[PDB]
């Protein structure tokens, strides 16, 4: 590979969403298997002039983000620390 | 001048009195050896992380 | 000399005076952002020393400095990785052009990938590609996602917000002719369809020629990419200092240990390899340091990226000089070595005219305010027309609403509201 | 591991008070880690000389983990405006900004805490079950064209109508809810149908 060389992993012509990153778009799975991955599911929107897609339906998504706000507050006696 | 590495052939042409040569940031990449007078390059074996 | 601020132009000003634009330019404006930094990483024993045990033995008795050092760098690596994926990562599924190009006179193909197999990579691409032109236990470990890919990912995002809109952005993607959805985005910025629907072969040309122009600009132009060179060079300087470093003495005999051990007692060898040692981990911690602040640098950079892309390539925002100067219409991501560059494509009014307006127009002892529009007048009549074009309307009762009498609004004036 | 970047911020600080107690334990090249054996082992001169070098062990120490601490606090300061900057945007208002509050056209958000952070639930109109129809840009009739006040001109193959442009409900063309706007012979694709005058 571009990264180096695997030793253990079967490479395979299939590619897949990847889970483990080696670099170079090679990365691995589980035997071990090392592939190019795959960006998506390709798919082709029917562009015409005269046409459009209007949604006759809905769903309510509710999805979850994570942001850390805070840290622990710590402090350090220097002159303890170094010396005791 | 003492070192490690792989010496290889060379195209590079030293002119008659230069010894060694260096690349950026002062590395030693190639030298004649005293004997057959000959240009061969240095090039550090192979290292990495597993 | 002492330098000049800018033109000095003072507007008309008056109680009862407008200027409405009687015309548009479309600008396409371009923004570089560094996105990703060289993954390096750099072992901290054969850095130090390195093929010589004497001084493994006594950097051990340092402590885990080395091992600090490292996880630092790995952390830098891994977050060059995921500023790639958020930046670019932003659809799941990977759009094409149709065969046929027929989007209403626009001519994309400039900014679209071409089978002339280039990498599968557009020519402004191309041009982005050939301007940023760029062994000691020092190693750099390749980007996670090739060029290649960030090329698709870019085409991707093309495709759809060509032939989607906005929509695919904010769930199924759902096709729209682009003559339709550049009516929808001018209604976005106040402007009503009917000015796209009439003007559209002009828009077309606008727009054609302002992706030429950029195209023009880049191609002959120079320093516009300097954002990304200037990231590239500031990495290479530094690491050029760190190696170039490891040439000194910091006290000692000579820089370099097998004199040191040929030529000196094991009591004077540890005493000057200690000091050559100290002199290397304070540089190599200078770096590690130095590496960091510009991995945050960066990383304020990705995650503007990344909002950019989000509320500008996947949408229409209304946050004014956020992606352009003027009214914004759409954008268009490129790739670049190590960031993204942003087509901007805006509205700026132009054409500019004289007029003379009315807060409120007072009929049958009523006062009428404009619905979604301003009062004007040549001089003898009076019209309604939007604010951000002229387009001169009758006043009637369908562009008008009544809310009170006539003895309460400063500067009413003095007209009829027609009845249909 | 969905709370996967609060602890990761918690072992970031673990590790590195961690690996900072380990140096005291590192003799920096002293005759021994610790002061005392120093103290009763050697006298007072090569005493200070050791000590001065435990000295500058730990000050490289301690001042590396302070270094460390302050670009992580930079970090999770970047992180907490976010933080603040969403809780106003998504939670006390309706946001414009796209996947800003979440994936999908943003209807609100509530916020929930966490042992050192906060979990944003964003609730978002995702929509579904999507039709083709055929379009244009205007209607002609009596020689003047017609453009929808809001909303887009669909067919289900014979007959015309009005809907608004996230969701299919159709509306007879009527002109209150559409504009006149010129002739229509300037706009490229206008369609010839009757609108329905009340
Ligand atoms: C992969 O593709 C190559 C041709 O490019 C072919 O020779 C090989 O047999 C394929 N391997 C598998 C496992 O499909
Ligand atoms: C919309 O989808 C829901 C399930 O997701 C379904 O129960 C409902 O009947 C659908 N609406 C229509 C009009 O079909
Ligand atoms: C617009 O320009 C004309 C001529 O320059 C000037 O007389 C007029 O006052 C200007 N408009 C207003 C509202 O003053
Ligand atoms: C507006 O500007 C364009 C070019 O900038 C020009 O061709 C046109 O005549 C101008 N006026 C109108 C009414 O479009
Ligand atoms: C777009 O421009 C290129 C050259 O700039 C030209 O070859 C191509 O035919 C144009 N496409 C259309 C649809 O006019
Ligand atoms: C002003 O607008 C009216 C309405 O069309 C038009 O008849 C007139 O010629 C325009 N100009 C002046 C100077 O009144
Ligand atoms: C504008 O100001 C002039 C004098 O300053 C005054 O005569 C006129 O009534 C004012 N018009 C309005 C609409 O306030
Ligand atoms: C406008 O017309 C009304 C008609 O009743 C009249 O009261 C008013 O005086 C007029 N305004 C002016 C400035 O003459
Ligand atoms: C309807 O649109 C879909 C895209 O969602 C497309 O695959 C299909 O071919 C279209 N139907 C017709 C009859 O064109
Ligand atoms: C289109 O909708 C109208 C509304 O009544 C209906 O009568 C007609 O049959 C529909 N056409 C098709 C092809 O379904
Ligand atoms: C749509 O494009 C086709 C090209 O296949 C053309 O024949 C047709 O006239 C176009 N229709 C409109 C409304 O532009
Ligand atoms: C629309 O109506 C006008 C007048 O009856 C006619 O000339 C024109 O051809 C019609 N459009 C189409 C597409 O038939």
């Amino acid at each position: 590979t571009r990264a180096g060389c695997l030793i253990g992993a079967e490479h395979v012509n299939n590619s897949y969403e990847c889970d483990i990153p080696i670099g170079a778009g090679i990365c691995a799975s589980y035997s071990i298997i090392a592939y190019t991955m795959s960006l998506g599911a390709e798919n082709s929107v029917a562009y015409s002039n005269n046409s459009i897609a209007i949604p006759t339906n809905f769903t309510i998504s509710v999805t979850t983000e994570i942001l850390p706000v805070s840290m622990t507050k710590t402090s350090v006696d220097c002159t303890m620390y170094i010396c005791g | 001048l003492t070192g490690t590495g792989v010496l290889t052939e060379s195209n590079k042409k030293f002119l008659p009195f230069q010894q060694f040569g260096r690349d950026i940031a002062d590395t030693t990449d190639a030298v004649r050896d005293p004997q057959t007078l000959e240009i061969l390059d240095i090039t550090p074996c192979s290292f990495g992380g597993v | 000399y002492t330098m000049s601020l800018g033109a000095e132009n003072s507007v008309a000003y008056s109680n009862n005076s407008i200027a409405i634009p009687t015309n548009f330019t479309i600008s396409v404006t371009t923004e570089i952002l560094p996105v990703s930094m060289t993954k390096t990483s750099v072992d901290c024993t054969m850095y130090i020393c390195g093929d010589s045990t004497e001084c493994s033995n006594l950097l051990l008795q340092y402590g885990s400095f080395c091992t600090q050092l490292n996880r630092a760098l790995t952390g830098i690596a891994v977050e060059q990785d995921k500023n790639t994926q958020e930046v670019f990562a932003q659809v799941k599924q990977i759009y094409k052009t149709p065969p046929i190009k027929d989007f209403g006179g626009f001519n994309f193909s400039q900014i679209l990938p071409d089978p002339s197999k280039p990498s599968k990579r557009s020519f402004i691409e191309d041009l982005l590609f050939n301007k940023v032109t760029l062994f000691n236990g020092l190693t750099v470990l390749p980007p996670l996602l090739t060029d290649e890919m960030i090329a698709q990912y870019t085409s991707a995002l093309l495709a759809g917000t060509i032939t989607s809109g906005w929509t695919f952005g904010a769930g199924a993607a759902l096709q729209i002719p682009f003559a339709m959805q550049m009516a929808y985005r001018f209604n976005g910025i106040g402007v009503t369809q009917n000015v796209l629907y009439e003007n559209q072969k002009l828009i077309a040309n606008q727009f054609n020629s302002a992706i030429g122009k950029i195209q023009d600009s880049l191609s002959s132009t120079a320093s516009a990419l300097g954002k990304l060179q200037d990231v590239v060079n500031q990495n290479a300087q530094a690491l050029n200092t760190l190696v170039k470093q490891l040439s000194s003495n910091f006290g000692a005999i000579s820089s370099v240990l097998n004199d040191i051990l040929s030529r000196l007692d094991p009591p004077e060898a540890e005493v000057q390899i200690d000091r050559l040692i100290t002199g290397r981990l304070q540089s190599l911690q200078t770096y590690v340091t130095q590496q960091l602040i510009r991995a945050a640098e960066i990383r304020a950079s990705a995650n503007l990226a990344a909002t950019k892309m989000s509320e500008c390539v996947l949408g229409q925002s209304k946050r004014v000089d956020f992606c352009g100067k003027g009214y914004h219409l759409m954008s268009f991501p490129q790739s670049a070595p190590h960031g993204v560059v942003f087509l901007h494509v805006t509205y700026v009014p132009a054409q500019e005219k004289n007029f003379t307006t009315a807060p409120a127009i007072c009929h049958d002892g009523k006062a009428h305010f404009p619905r979604e529009g301003v009062f004007v007048s040549n001089g003898t009549h009076w019209f309604v027309t939007q604010r951000n074009f002229y387009e001169p309307q009758i006043i009637t009762t369908d562009n008008t609403f009544v809310s009170g009498n006539c003895d309460v609004v400063i500067g009413i004036v003095n007209n009829t509201v027609y009845d249909p």
